[PDB]
């Protein structure tokens, strides 16, 4: 309603780096606020495609932001009478970013890792990798908990069980308040998907440059499995948290799983120890039902709300004809120990290839009236296809149905404005929540400052 | 195999000394070392690994350096709790192997050592044996040699010796020579003497008593 | 806390085998390697094998092909250490170890195990007193203690009241029987003019003899 | 007596037809000045009208391209007929509506091609060598429905691209199969075999040579074909006027829209053609796979009917995409597609077995309805589609336009066309909305008020202006 979508702040990165792919607030130890970019297709050392982050302080004019420098060197250790190979070409860096406290955490999901011994290897895979840094002391850390030294002939003998070699862990990411960094890993057990959570703490005290294999105890990874409505469900395509359990002092996780169930898509809430409580199903199937969730209390009542899209939903018209538009679900967590029942509220597209749901951001309270709103993208929509950001305000039933302002996109056709979003975070200091836009396709973010209601 | 030769054997050193314990391999081994603490009669403690990287609980005054097939391990100013044996082990290859060994000493002035013989005792003669117990307490440094002589001629077949730990109060060691020998042997012949070589008297310091006599 | 709890000591006879053992607390036995290692005071400190206990793959040295033999029970958090047609060289001390973070280090040790491998029987000691010949102002006795097995024996002296100023060796196997010997030191005034007795206890057999010390 | 053509009391010969399309006007000077100018063309007469200043137009339809509807598909340059009439001229005045017919046949033997997309991942490695005699097999079965008959081949893999592909050891690149004790094809997307040609010993000996190779995830890359075999229309060589059979073979999962993130790739599939002299598809490694809303608006642009030939363990998924996608045909395939044969002629029957009409260009105002005569003879109101049907076979439908008042643009036009045909039925549209007696208006006439009126159709009206 009260974003201002005259006097936007653009920052923008070098051509062709994806810059915008994904973003977050970023407060250091003194609590202002910074913006972190990540770039999945910068440039490294070797002229080759590795990715990048940036740090962007505030400034109302925007412009050109520094780099967050980490180590784009291929490594390389002889130990135990094997090889450990790292692989940092086309890993992209920066594919998921998230900030929690005064540390950042940027991942390359495709970072990719063999084993050689002799004339066996573990074959060179994707395990994927997130590298965190504390940007004030300078500290650095990496964490990659699917990296193992298994052979490539054993994972045949056991019918590829526990087979974490394809994870591309940091594909999406998430920090609890406590400090548990959860990875989204939606290749790990042989494209099953699985999770891997471990406290931010002891990453950095267990880590050591050139040892690329170390054991944090502490961690955490979810179960592999024989059921097939798991195969190729690609469980950990998105991550989220939040409270569902009505126990204060344990945290749940929201996972997205878009193909699961032969590409009919569901999400799941599981506790801590990934013990599933609730499964929401697919609508429709090829829908990607599961693709960006988020957690939010809408209805200000004081339990979390679930919002999952379906960007590929094709919703039914005259004449038995059906056109992809994307949809939104939302569902209310009811009073106490209860089931999530049916959605609530479904935001159905308009534009043809629209792609309405592709990421979803809670925004706060935007308004100032006692509930908190969200933002829809739809990366391909608006009536020139060149992108729309919808703003959805909260209300005591839950959302409002009809959007109460429209944000278009102020870069050229295949920008991907709304691709990634995020909100909740004053920005300026004047009291309202802003939102952050990023547009990978024309390598830049748009701010957008909430003002004053008219 | 990897060897692993650790030098030195030992050392005698002193507190708040900063010694250097090196650790040579037979090929590269790329930083995959780590190093060990085992203090008297007890079991081992980490203290480095991978060439550099403290164990945790580790005191810093304690790193580990170097490169390719050349490794040390340095304690600045060391404590009395450091003085204990070390070892450095090779992680590159399998089979894992070892150093010798290095044991750290408390270095203090020299001294003589206390010898004293002792003849078979009447209960032991009566039962058919023989044993001559030659002893050599609080002496230093550890470096010492017996001789046991029998009518002033070496004998080396039947003796046994044994060594102390370096003592926690004077910081010297002592030995205890035991030459056995059969009752009809050790009446064969008349006198029975232990010679002691140290570095603290060119001289060979002499004790010995006959048989019969007294 | 990471804590590595083995077995009690083993007292074996040759050709037979010995199981050892090593619970993990505070942790899953589960997470790391699991490697063993053998200790001699000459040919000093061996790595026997490696077991990943997981899924029990395990890796040997070439040495201890034959007679080692390493596994893991995840149920009661537990590895093994197996070794078969048992030599006198095969007495040593047994430590299992774990890395802290590097998967290939080796930081966390645990007490060690006592084999002792002999034909012997429960052997009493032989007691003697060592008085010295027919002049100082410092004077020496000693005590013998002989043939004795197995291990230990505690030895004091006036029934531990005479503790400082004394030397008890090592003891040192001869013949599968132990020899132990140990000293003490005084001025010319304390004895014969005061009684000295060598207190010896051998819990295997349970004796505790005592012989005053006699002059000549 | 009165009606409401009088009650009404209209001011003008345009007003007067819009109350109802039984209402006309007199443009005669002669009248009584309490008689009426609007009433039924009885009443008028009745009074003494002139026949000739009579506005009374009539609700009509005539036809103007009636060919006779086509015995035979074969021969012709596509001078082939399946819908008749072919255009008729349509005129209605406000809020009347008339009827029409439409005739619709399923012709005998019309022309075919068909164009084999074969999963070749290894899993299909049994399936290549039952198919070596294919394409003599398919032209015995199909020469009794078709003279006309081309057939193509193409075949898949997967997006030839970590993690879908094998990249260790280097030799793994160029022999996929390495670790294993045979040979096989490097990875490949999707390539073009042969052209739709009639000759069909080409189909088998191009088959003789192909081979299969081996990708590491189950689903495969089928929907990048399927898109590319589509919008290529001059390599695949689809005819203009020939039903297009698009036979898609796999014993798996598929990759969908959004899978290809987890090999880097985000671009959307731009349903464009890239398949270039080399004959792979070049965007494999940098376009994502496409949705199925994008698959069915090219297969309806080139009206391909798409047939999914899966095996048993992927039917029930194959069928509900085929749900997805209206016009699609499932048959089950054996697991060495044996019986690939007797699926495609199985098909085809259940392809022609329907006649569904579809609306082009209808304007806002005008609304149709429709009565079906399917089977012998028998009405089935309210319906636009026939099913059950053989080839040879006639259908036909009545039409009935209603128009909603009087629009603006007096002449429209719109099609109606059978789902997949050709041909198609064109009703040219005029509304009569006006009268004749308008165009000899007389502007600032001395009869109205001292020329501050028009004279028009025997009444003064005021001018513009007022
Ligand atoms: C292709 O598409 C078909 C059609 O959608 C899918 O088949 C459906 O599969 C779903 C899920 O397996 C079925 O839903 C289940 O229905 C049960 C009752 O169904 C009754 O009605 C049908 C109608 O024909 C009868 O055939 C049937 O015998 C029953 O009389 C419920 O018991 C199920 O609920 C349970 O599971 C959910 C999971 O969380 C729980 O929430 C519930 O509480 C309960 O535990 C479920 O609702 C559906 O019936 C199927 N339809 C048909 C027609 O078969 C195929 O799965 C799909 N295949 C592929 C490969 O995509
Ligand atoms: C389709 O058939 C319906 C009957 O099912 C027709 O409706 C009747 O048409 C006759 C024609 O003389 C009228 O007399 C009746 O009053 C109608 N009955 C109704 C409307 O209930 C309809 O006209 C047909 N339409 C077309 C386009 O053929
Ligand atoms: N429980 C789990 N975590 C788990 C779930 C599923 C799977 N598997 C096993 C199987 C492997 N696949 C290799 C490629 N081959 C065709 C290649 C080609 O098409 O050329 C088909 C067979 O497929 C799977 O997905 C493994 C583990
Ligand atoms: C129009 O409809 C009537 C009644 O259904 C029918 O008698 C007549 O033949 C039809 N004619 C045309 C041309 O539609
Ligand atoms: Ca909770
Ligand atoms: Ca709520
Ligand atoms: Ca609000
Ligand atoms: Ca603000
Ligand atoms: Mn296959
Ligand atoms: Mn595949």
């Amino acid at each position: 309603l009260n974003l201002d979508p005259v006097q936007l702040t653009f920052y923008a990165g070098p051509n062709g780096s994806q810059f915008g792919f994904s973003l977050d607030f970023h407060k250091d130890s003194h609590g202002r606020v910074a913006i972190v970019v990540g770039a999945p297709r910068t440039l490294g050392p070797s002229q080759e495609e590795t990715g990048g982050v940036f740090l962007c302080p505030w400034r109302a004019e925007g412009g050109q932001c520094p780099s967050l420098l980490f180590d784009l060197r291929d490594e390389t250790r002889n130990v135990g009478s094997q090889t450990l190979q790292t692989f940092k070409a086309r890993q992209g860096l920066g594919a998921s970013v998230v900030s929690w406290s005064d540390v950042i955490v940027a991942c390359a999901p495709w970072q990719h890792w063999n084993v050689l011994e002799k004339t066996e290897e573990a074959e060179k895979t994707p395990v994927g990798s997130c590298f965190l840094a504390q940007p004030e002391s300078g500290r650095r850390a990496e964490y990659s908990p699917c990296r193992g030294n298994t052979l490539s002939r054993i994972y045949v003998e056991n019918d590829f069980s526990w087979d974490k070699r394809y994870c591309e862990a940091g594909f999406s990411s998430v920090v609890t308040q406590a400090g548990e960094l959860v990875l989204g890993a939606p290749g790990g057990y042989y494209f099953l998907g699985l999770l891997a959570q471990a406290p931010v703490a002891d990453i950095f005290s267990s880590y050591r440059p050139g040892i690329l294999l170390w054991h944090v105890s502490s961690q955490s990874l979810s179960f592999d499995s024989s059921n097939p409505e798991y195969f190729d469900g690609y469980w950990g395509y998105s991550v989220a948290v939040g409270e569902f359990d009505g126990d204060l002092n344990t945290t749940e996780y929201v996972v997205g799983a878009p193909t699961w169930s032969w590409t009919l898509g569901a999400v799941e809430i599981l506790d801590s120890y990934y013990q599933r409580l609730h499964r929401l199903r697919g609508e429709q199937m090829a829908s990607y039902f599961g693709h960006s969730v988020a957690v939010t209390d809408v209805n200000g009542d004081g339990r979390h709300d679930l919002l999952v899209g379906a960007p590929l939903y094709m919703e039914s018209r005259a004449d038995r004809k059906l056109a992809e538009v994307g949809r939104v679900y939302l569902f209310l967590q009811p009073r106490g120990p209860h089931a999530l029942g049916a959605p609530s509220l479904l935001l159905t597209g308009t534009q043809l290839y629209g792609r309405f749901g592709s990421a979803i951001a809670p925004l706060g309270d935007l308004d100032r009236d006692g509930y908190n709103d969200i933002a829809v993208a739809a990366p391909y929509g608006g009536p020139s296809g060149r992108g729309q950001v919808l703003v959805f305000l909260g209300q005591s039933e839950g959302l409002r149905s009809r959007p109460s302002q429209v944000l278009d996109s102020p870069f050229p056709t295949g920008s991907a404005f709304g691709f990634s979003l995020r909100g909740a975070v004053d920005i300026d200091d004047n009291g309202y929540p802003d939102l952050i836009v990023g547009a990978y396709g024309a390598n830049q973010v748009a701010v957008y400052r909430a003002q004053p209601v008219v | 195999d990897i060897l692993m030769t650790q030098s030195p054997s030992s050392m005698s050193v002193s507190l708040g000394d900063t010694v250097s314990i090196t650790c040579h391999a037979s090929q590269g081994i790329s930083s995959n070392i780590g190093w060990l603490q085992q203090k008297p009669g007890k079991s081992f403690m980490g203290l480095i690994y991978y060439g550099t990287n403290l164990v945790d609980g580790v005191p810093s005054r304690f790193s580990g350096s170097g490169s390719g097939a050349d490794y040390s391990l340095t304690i600045s100013s060391l404590d009395s709790e450091d003085f204990a044996d070390y070892y450095c082990v090779q992680y590159a290859q399998l089979p894992y192997t070892f150093g010798g060994g290095t044991k750290l000493e408390i270095k203090r002035a020299d001294a003589a050592p206390t010898v004293s013989i002792f003849p078979p005792s009447s209960e032991q003669l009566t039962s058919g044996g023989a044993s001559v117990v030659c002893f050599l307490n609080n002496f230093y440094p550890k470096d010492i040699n017996v001789k046991w002589k029998i009518d002033g001629s070496e004998r080396q077949n039947g003796v046994l010796n044994s060594w102390t730990d370096q003592d926690s109060k004077d910081s010297t060691y002592s030995m205890s020579s035991t030459l056995t020998l059969t009752k009809d042997e050790y009446e064969r012949h008349n006198s029975y003497t232990c010679e002691a070589t140290h570095k603290t008297s060119t001289s060979p310091i002499v004790k010995s008593f006959n048989r019969n006599e007294c | 806390e990471v804590q590595l709890q083995q077995s009690g000591a083993e007292l074996v006879k040759p050709g037979a085998s010995v199981k050892l053992s090593c619970t993990a607390s505070g942790f899953n036995i589960k997470d790391t390697y699991v490697h063993w290692v053998k200790q001699r005071p000459e040919q000093g400190l061996e790595w026997i094998g490696r077991i990943d206990p997981a899924n029990g793959y395990t890796k040997y040295d070439p040495k201890f092909q034959g007679k080692a033999t390493i596994t893991a029970d995840t149920s009661s958090n537990t590895a093994y250490l197996q070794l078969s047609s048992l030599t006198s060289e095969d007495t040593a001390v047994y430590y299992c170890v774990r890395p802290l973070y590097d998967y290939y280090a080796m930081d966390y040790w645990g007490q060690g195990t006592s084999v002792t491998v002999s034909s012997a029987k429960t052997t009493a000691p032989s007691v003697y007193p060592l008085a010295p010949v027919c002049t100082g102002s410092s004077v020496t006795l000693g005590c013998l203690v002989k043939g004795y097995f197995p291990e230990p024996v505690t030895l004091t002296w006036n029934s531990g009241s005479l503790s400082s100023g004394v030397h008890t060796f090592p003891a040192v196997l001869q013949s599968d029987l132990y020899t132990l010997s140990s000293s003490v030191t005084v001025t010319s005034s304390t004895w014969p003019s005061q009684s000295i007795t060598c207190n010896v206890a051998h819990p295997a057999s349970s004796t505790k003899v005592d012989k005053k010390i006699e002059p000549r | 007596g009165p009606n409401i053509c009088t009650t009404r009391g209209v001011s003008s010969c345009q007003q007067c037809l819009a109350v109802s399309p039984m209402c006309a006007w007199c443009s005669d000077e002669a009248l009584p000045l309490g008689s009426p100018r609007c009433d039924l063309k009885e009443n008028l007469l009745k009074d003494n009208c002139a026949p000739e200043s009579i506005e009374f137009p009539v609700s009509e339809a005539r036809v103007l391209e009636d060919r006779p509807l086509s015995d035979k598909g074969s021969g012709d340059s596509s001078q082939v007929t399946q819908v008749s009439p072919q255009r008729i001229a349509l005129r209605l005045r406000p809020d009347d509506s008339k009827n029409f017919s439409i005739q619709v046949r399923q012709v005998e033997d019309y022309p075919v091609d068909i164009y084999y997309l074969m999963d070749l991942s290894y899993s299909m490695k049994d399936d290549l060598w039952s198919i070596q005699n294919l394409g003599t097999k398919l032209a015995t079965q199909m020469r009794k429905l078709t003279s006309n008959l081309r057939i193509g081949f193409g075949a898949f893999v997967d997006k030839p691209v970590s993690p879908y592909m094998y990249i260790s050891p280097p030799e793994a690149l160029e022999n996929p199969c390495y670790d294993m004790k045979t040979t096989c094809l490097p990875m490949f997307g999707y390539k073009h075999v042969l052209t739709l040609t009639d000759q069909v010993t080409r189909f088998n000996e191009e088959v003789k040579k192909q081979s299969v190779s081996r990708n590491r995830d189950a689903p495969e890359g089928g929907f990048d074909a399927i898109m590319q075999a589509t919008v290529c229309d001059e390599k695949i060589g689809w005819r203009n006027d020939a039903s297009h059979l698009l036979v898609f073979t796999t014993d798996a999962k598929t990759h969908i829209a959004l899978d290809g993130r987890l090999a880097g790739i985000v671009q959307p599939n731009d349903g464009q053609c890239h398949v270039g002299s080399d004959n792979h598809y070049s965007a494999s490694t940098t376009m994502d796979y496409p949705s199925l809303g994008l698959m069915t608006e090219k297969l309806s642009q080139k009206n391909i009917n798409l047939i999914f030939a899966v095996t048993e363990n992927v039917v029930n998924l194959y069928q509900n995409y085929s749900e997805l996608i209206p016009g699609t045909t499932v048959g089950v395939l054996s697991m060495d597609s044996s019986n690939v044969l007797q699926l495609i002629v199985d098909a085809y029957g259940k392809i022609r077995s329907k006649v569904e009409l579809e609306v082009r260009d209808l304007p806002e105002e005008l609304s149709l309805s429709f009565n079906a005569t399917c089977l012998n003879n028998e009405v089935i109101p309210g319906l636009k589609s026939c099913m059950g049907l053989k080839i040879g076979d006639t259908v036909s439908f009545s039409i009935e336009a209603k128009v909603r008042g009087c629009p603006q643009e007096k002449e429209k036009s719109f099609t109606i066309k059978p789902v997949g045909f050709k041909d198609s039925l064109i009703v040219q549209v005029t509304f009569d909305c006006d009268c004749a007696c308008q165009a000899q208006a007389e502007p600032n006439s001395h009869r109205c008020n001292n020329g501050n009126g028009t004279f028009e159709c025997g009444v003064c009206r005021c001018g513009p202006g007022w």
